[PDB]
Order: C-alpha cells, then sequence, then structure tokens
RNA sequence: GGUGAAAUGCGCAGAUACCGGGAGGAACGCCGAUGGCGAAGGCAGCCACCUGGUCCACCCGUGACGCUGAGGCGCGAAAGCGUGGGGAGCAAACCGGAUUAGAUACCCGGGUAGUCCACGCCCUAAACGAUGCGCGCUAGGUCUCUGGGUCUCCUGGGGGCCGAAGCU
C-alpha cells in the first residue's frame, strides 16, 4: 500500500494502518478524491472520523500533501491519509475497514465502473467497507454538449429515472450497494459539496446533478 | 588610558553625612577602576526639567578622570549600584567646540 | 517668515559641545522641549549637528527637557 | 456637594467625540460630560455643537459643587475643539488658561493600518 | 586600537633604513599588525560582517605585495615571512 | 467605541474621560535636510568599548608593486523554515459586524502565525540610477555636505539642479 508524505512516497502496511485507526470511532473513505479538499474540509470539521482518500494521480495531490504535514497551528492535520490507487487494484490492506464511503464526479474508467456498472470492480469497492457502511455518489453529464463522450464510453443520459430503474438497481444489488435514495440537486446545491468540480460545474452553466446514496450490503 | 568626565545626579535629599558616605564609595570606586581624578565640580543642588525617581530635584557631582578605558563600563555598572545614585553619564573629554566666536 | 532672530545671534560665544550650559542650551529649544531648526537657531549645519547631541545629553542628565505643554490654544 | 471652586477641565477632542471632564487642583474627576451624555448618539455626538452642549453640561453639573475657576487642558484634536474651550469660558466658569497636552509617541507603537500610510 | 608608538615600533623595527617608512617590508608588516588585530576583533563579533569586508582587503593588498616581493628580490621575502611569521 | 450611516464590541463584577503607582514589549518624536555613511542589501534616542571604509594638507618613504576578473568564497530587504526565548502594539489565516445583486473584498470589532532576540537555514526582489568596474580627455552656471587656503573666493573630495560641444 502507498501513501503520500509531503511531495514523497512512501509504503503502509495493514498493521501500521491498524494502530492509526485504533485511535478513531469512525473510518471514511474518499475514492477518486482527486485533489484531496474533500477529505481536508471534511478532515478540519470532524476529528472523530479517519479521513482516507485514493486516487492514482499523486501530483494532484501535492497541495493538500504539503499541507497536512504542516504545524497543527499552520493547518496541519493527523487524521488524514492519502492512497495511491485505481479501483483495478485497491489495496488489500483497505479491505473491509470503511464505516462510510463516497466516489464524487468520477469521470473516466471510474465513471463506467460506477454508472455501466462494472459489477467485479464495484464489489471490490464495496469489499473496502464493513457490512452496512454508507455510501454517496455524486455524478453529471448532464450529456449532449459533454458527448463526445456518449459516443465515446456509451453511456447513460442519465435521468433519476434510470438511476430508479430496476435493472440499475439490480446490477447495484449484485455489487452489494443498496440503493437508499436518489436525489437530482441543483447549481445552489452543489456549492455545498467543497471541490474541485463541483465548485467548476457549479458555477458554470446549468447541470442536472444526481445524488444516489445508500448501504454495503454484500457481507 | 583616556580622559573622561564622569557625571553623577544623586538624591537631593541626603544628610551632611549620609551625602559624605555617598561620594566615599565613589572616590572608592574610581580608584577600584583607575581613575585618576583630574578634578572636580559639585554644583550640588538644581531644579530639573523633569522629575527623577519622583523628586524633581537632584545632587550633582562632575569629576573628570583619566583611566583604562577597557574598564570605563564597568565604573559605571558599579556607580550605578548605589540606591541615592539616580544617574551616571561618563563622557569621553573633548575640545570645547566654539561657536558664534 | 521665521525673520524674529536668530538665537545664535542673540547671544555670545559659546561652547557648542558643552552639555550642561543649561542657561545657554535652553536658549535653542521651542516653547517645548522641541529643538529649534537651524531656521530659527542660526547655526549651521555642522554647528547644528552637534548642539543636538549637546541638548540630548543634557536631558538625560534631567537639565534639559524632552517636552513642555503648550499654552494658549 | 463638597464645595471646591478651583479646579481642571479635561477637553477630550476626537474625529469621533468629545467628553469633558472637570477635576479637582489635583486631578480627580468632579464630573463629566460627553456627546452621548446628552441626546447624541452617533456620528451627531462628534459635531462641535455636542461639544458645546458638552461643554456646558460639564460646566453646569460642576457649578454645583461650586466650582468656579478652571485651568483647562485639551488633549487631542477633532470634531470641534474649540467650541468646547468656548463653551467654557462661556459657561460661567471663569477660565483660569487653555493648554494643549495632547499626547505624542517618540515614536513607540506601530499604529492600526487606518492610521499608517505615511512616514 | 594602535597606538602611534605602537605602529612606530614596527614601522622602525622593519625599515630598510634610517627614515624609511613605505618600503614593501614596511607596509606587510603594518598590514600584518593590523590583520592580526582584526583577524582577533573577530574571532569575537562573528556578526560584524562589515568589518570583515575590510580584512578580506588588507589580506588583499598584503598577499598582493608579497606577491610583488617574490619577483623582485626573492630572499628579502623569504625573510620578510619567516620574521613576519606570515602563512600558515 | 466606531462609520457614509451603522452594527459587532466593550461598560453598573463601574467601562470611557482624569490623577498616582507598577510591570512588560516594541519603536526612537524635535534636530531631520532639498543632509550624511556603506560595495550592495541597507544604516538614524544617548553612553562606553571593539572595529571597517573615506576625504584633505605636507610631499616625506617604496618604485609599476597596476586594471579587470570565468569559476571559488563571502555578504545579501521582506516573507519564509528549524530549535529555544519573548510577545506591548500591529496583524496573513481565521471569527464576527456592515456594504452589496452577491462581498469568500474594500469599511468596522476581534485575532493566530508572524513582526522582537539568539543560533542555524533560505538567497529572492521594481536587490533601481531599471545605467558593470578602472583610467584619460571634452564650456560653464547655480545650490549644497565635508577638508585646505593667501577664506567677499580659490582649491580637493561628495550630493543636486541647469546647461557647451557632442550623443540619442
Ligand atoms: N480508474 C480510476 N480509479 C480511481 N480513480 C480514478 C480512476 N479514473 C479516474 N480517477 C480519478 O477520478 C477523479 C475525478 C476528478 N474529477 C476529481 C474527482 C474528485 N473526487 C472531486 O470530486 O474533486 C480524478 O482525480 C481521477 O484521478
Ligand atoms: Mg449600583
Ligand atoms: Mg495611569
Ligand atoms: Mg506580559
Ligand atoms: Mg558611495
Ligand atoms: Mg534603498
Ligand atoms: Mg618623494
Ligand atoms: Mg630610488
Ligand atoms: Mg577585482
Ligand atoms: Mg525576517
Ligand atoms: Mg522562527
Ligand atoms: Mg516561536
Ligand atoms: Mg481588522
Ligand atoms: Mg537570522
Ligand atoms: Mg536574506
Ligand atoms: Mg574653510
Ligand atoms: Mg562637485
Ligand atoms: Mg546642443
Amino acid at each position: 500500500m502507498l501513501i503520500l508524505k509531503g511531495t514523497k512516497t512512501v509504503d503502509l502496511s495493514k498493521d501500521e494502518l491498524t494502530e492509526i485507526i485504533g485511535q478513531f470511532d469512525r473510518v471514511h473513505i474518499d475514492l477518486g478524491t482527486g485533489d484531496g479538499r474533500n477529505i481536508y474540509k471534511l478532515a478540519i470539521n470532524d476529528q472523530n472520523t479517519f479521513y482516507i482518500g485514493i486516487d492514482p494521480v499523486k501530483e494532484n495531490l501535492f497541495d493538500i500533501s504539503k499541507k497536512i504535514i504542516k504545524k497543527p497551528s499552520k493547518g496541519g492535520l493527523s487524521n488524514v491519509v492519502f492512497v495511491i490507487a485505481a479501483a483495478e487494484s485497491l489495496p488489500f490492506e483497505l479491505k473491509n475497514i470503511a464505516d462510510s464511503i463516497s466516489i464524487l464526479f468520477p469521470w473516466g474508467t471510474l465513471l463506467e465502473y460506477v454508472i455501466k456498472p462494472n459489477r467485479d470492480i464495484l464489489s471490490n469497492v464495496a469489499d473496502l467497507a464493513k457490512k452496512e457502511a454508507h455510501f454517496e455518489f455524486v455524478t453529471t453529464y448532464s450529456d449532449s454538449y459533454e458527448e463526445a463522450e456518449i459516443k465515446k464510453r456509451g453511456l447513460p443520459l442519465l435521468s433519476k429515472a434510470y438511476f430508479l430503474s430496476e435493472q440499475y438497481k439490480a446490477e447495484l444489488s449484485n455489487s452489494g450497494f443498496r440503493i437508499d435514495d436518489v436525489k437530482e440537486l441543483d447549481n445552489e446545491y452543489v456549492k455545498q459539496f467543497n471541490s474541485l468540480w463541483a465548485k467548476r460545474l457549479a458555477f458554470g452553466r446549468k447541470r442536472s446533478f444526481f445524488r444516489v446514496s445508500g448501504h454495503v450490503s454484500k457481507h | 588610558m583616556r580622559r573622561y568626565e564622569v557625571n553623577i545626579v544623586l538624591n537631593p535629599n541626603l544628610d551632611q553625612s549620609q551625602l559624605a558616605l555617598e561620594k566615599e564609595i565613589i572616590q572608592r570606586a574610581l580608584e577600584n577602576y583607575g581613575a585618576r581624578v583630574e578634578k572636580v565640580e559639585e554644583l550640588g543642588l538644581r531644579r530639573l526639567a523633569y522629575p527623577i525617581a519622583k523628586d524633581p530635584q537632584g545632587y550633582f557631582l562632575w569629576y573628570q578622570v583619566e583611566m583604562p578605558e577597557d574598564r570605563v563600563n564597568d565604573l559605571a555598572r558599579e556607580l550605578r549600584i548605589r540606591d541615592n545614585v539616580r544617574r551616571v553619564m561618563v563622557v569621553k573629554s573633548q575640545e570645547p567646540f566654539l561657536a558664534n566666536a | 517668515p521665521s525673520r524674529k532672530a536668530k538665537v545664535k545671534a542673540t547671544l555670545g560665544e559659546f561652547d557648542l559641545r558643552d552639555y550642561r550650559n543649561v542657561e545657554v542650551l535652553k536658549r535653542f529649544l521651542s516653547e517645548t522641549g522641541k529643538i529649534l531648526p537651524r531656521r530659527r537657531t542660526g547655526l549651521s549645519a555642522k554647528e547644528q549637528r552637534i548642539l543636538a547631541k549637546t541638548i540630548k545629553r543634557a536631558r538625560i542628565l534631567g537639565l534639559l527637557p524632552f517636552t513642555e505643554k503648550l499654552v494658549r490654544k | 456637594k463638597r464645595q471646591v471652586a478651583s479646579g481642571r477641565a479635561y477637553i477630550h477632542a476626537s474625529y469621533n467625540n468629545t467628553i469633558v471632564t472637570i477635576t479637582d487642583p489635583d486631578g480627580n474627576p468632579i464630573t463629566w460630560s460627553s456627546g452621548g451624555v446628552i441626546g447624541y448618539k452617533g456620528s451627531r455626538k462628534g459635531t462641535p455643537y455636542a461639544a458645546q452642549l458638552a461643554a456646558l453640561d460639564a460646566a453646569k453639573k460642576a457649578m454645583a459643587y461650586g466650582m468656579q475657576s478652571v485651568d483647562v487642558i485639551v488633549r487631542g484634536t477633532g470634531a470641534g475643539r474649540e467650541q468646547a474651550i468656548r463653551a467654557l469660558q462661556a459657561s460661567g466658569l471663569q477660565v483660569k488658561s487653555i493648554v494643549d497636552d495632547t499626547p505624542v509617541p517618540h515614536n513607540g507603537c506601530r499604529p492600526k493600518k487606518k492610521f499608517r500610510k505615511a512616514s | 586600537p594602535i597606538t602611534k608608538e605602537e605602529k612606530q615600533k614596527v614601522i622602525q623595527e622593519f625599515a630598510r633604513f634610517p627614515g624609511d617608512t613605505g618600503s614593501t617590508e614596511v607596509q606587510v608588516a603594518l598590514l600584518t599588525l593590523r590583520i592580526n588585530r582584526l583577524s582577533e576583533h573577530l574571532k569575537v563579533h562573528k556578526k560584524d560582517h562589515h568589518s570583515h569586508r575590510g580584512l578580506l582587503m588588507m589580506v588583499g593588498q598584503r598577499r598582493r605585495l608579497l606577491r610583488y616581493l617574490q619577483r623582485e628580490d626573492p630572499e628579502r621575502y623569504r625573510a620578510l615571512i619567516e620574521k613576519l611569521g606570515i602563512r600558515g
């Protein structure tokens, strides 16, 4: 397992991890974390949860990685770690560990895995979580102008109606996610989200956003 | 050695004795540091421009000495130790720069 | 205008270096402990520069003021 | 209710308000007034008129303790400081002297931004 | 500081002949004297960089006069060094 | 108190204004300049010690010992970093008040790092005269700082202004 220390990458064992998380009541995993800001803001407001951010592209996390290692008085934190990985090869050490997990605005291969969905990969995503952990996914094309993309990776158009369908629900069920809720959100709402892209998308043109949430049932 | 000018302002409320005692320690101190007393003046009491140690007056002592510069700083540390001593200014003697003449 | 009288002219031959002549030094002070400008001290760049040190030395010793209150207003 | 007669009057002008404090021959206040003490609440508090009213209020009230003669001491500059020094002279009290004793550092504390941009 | 005494003592102690005030030997001597005092002052006051430049220069002007000595009289040179005790 | 007006804020556990006493930190009014010093960065309370550079007069001593200087070494505003100390005022971030269509700003009330000291590190800048160093030669005028002189001006070093020839 790879974690980020400043701008340098270092190895982290399961035993070390267990010792770290032993000091916390909860573990939250943000998958495809991007720039790290969800985890940073969330972390500054909840010192009782341990935050893990996973992204395959390490340079993106540098600003926040450098920040968290500063002294506490200058913004340093002791409840955040960044994991370097892709959905297709998640560290075994993170199996069955998370009390809650989010994927916000995925793109490329990760987006394809959430929306088709790819059963094996999402199953592996569910594997990071303990039985009945909470999850939320927030996605938005809304389509048309962004396509291009529909022509490329195929993809959903994708209405709340699509996320409500028996087929998507059943596929999710096969992967271990029980849809509890589906919401359509507007630009104004998304500004709550504190993240690269949530901000960029939000202040940009009108778009439909969808938030799908629920619990991990596979276990 | 270098020629200096010691200034000392002490409490204006000392009695004939108390005063002469402080001067004792001074003269005593001077030798202890090499102060070769070239001369002295004693304007004594004077109405200060502003109060010093709440007291609006002061007693003055002026000594022009000659001594090892390497100790002039100590000489004054010593001179300031006294409680009745409320000012001590040592100055390198200087040719009197005249003016309007 | 500042053409009342140069403090220098209105006075004798003094030792600008003497820091105890409260009598004369006091002459170069404003209606406050402030040191007068050459415009009024009639001294020169060099003379005036020596005065300052003297007037300051005299202040520490307590002979000359640092600042006085203004009357009238 | 002591009967002083001779005393001091401190006029503290400022660009936001004026406040006069009357005192005995050695500093302890007898009575005090300001732009707020009387009507005025915000901006009005500063204005020379207020300064005037406050000056008067200060004297009148001090007339009670039997004040008569006073030495005025002006501190600061501001919205009508002279009016205060006038309302006194007229108030009834014989003003023995007016004196500016506004404090000024010999450069000590960095002032707040609002008062910097200088040197 | 270096008294006139302290000074002339060195000047006469190095002069090539009665009244010699500016022989390379002398100059070098006087500079070696100033240097040492400065090098001294500076063993303490490691912060007084301003004075240190002054030293860089003294040392400079000296090593440059000496350079001139070899070139000319290689004997007086070895002579001056040994005496003053320069190098190290 | 504060503002365009305000509000937050502080105050009857008595604030503000006033007098006296004490503690602590930081800066050093007037003089002060159109001024001075330094290679630059930069440097202004006073005192002593230690110490660098620099000008002038006499022309007394050496006798080309000179100039520049890749690399090196050293110095190098602020912010920033490490350890420890200090912390009055100020104040990124931050917490509030107001203004606004919104105010992540300007204005107002708070406020942490920092700003201070030591030791070490960083090495940047509109680090500017936006003008590399040395030397010689080419009208003057005017003000100025500092030294010498036969001292209503001449002569040497420095700081400004105007301008010959010329340059652009
Ligand atoms: N196959 C993948 N597995 C894991 N993460 C991926 C994969 N593909 C893309 N990502 C990440 O998904 C993120 C999508 C970005 N828009 C950032 C999303 C981030 N969660 C945010 O809300 O700001 C990027 O940081 C990609 O690096
Ligand atoms: Mg009551
Ligand atoms: Mg007090
Ligand atoms: Mg304290
Ligand atoms: Mg220069
Ligand atoms: Mg500068
Ligand atoms: Mg000759
Ligand atoms: Mg010859
Ligand atoms: Mg060179
Ligand atoms: Mg600094
Ligand atoms: Mg520090
Ligand atoms: Mg500290
Ligand atoms: Mg503020
Ligand atoms: Mg340092
Ligand atoms: Mg630096
Ligand atoms: Mg002359
Ligand atoms: Mg010139
Ligand atoms: Mg022409």
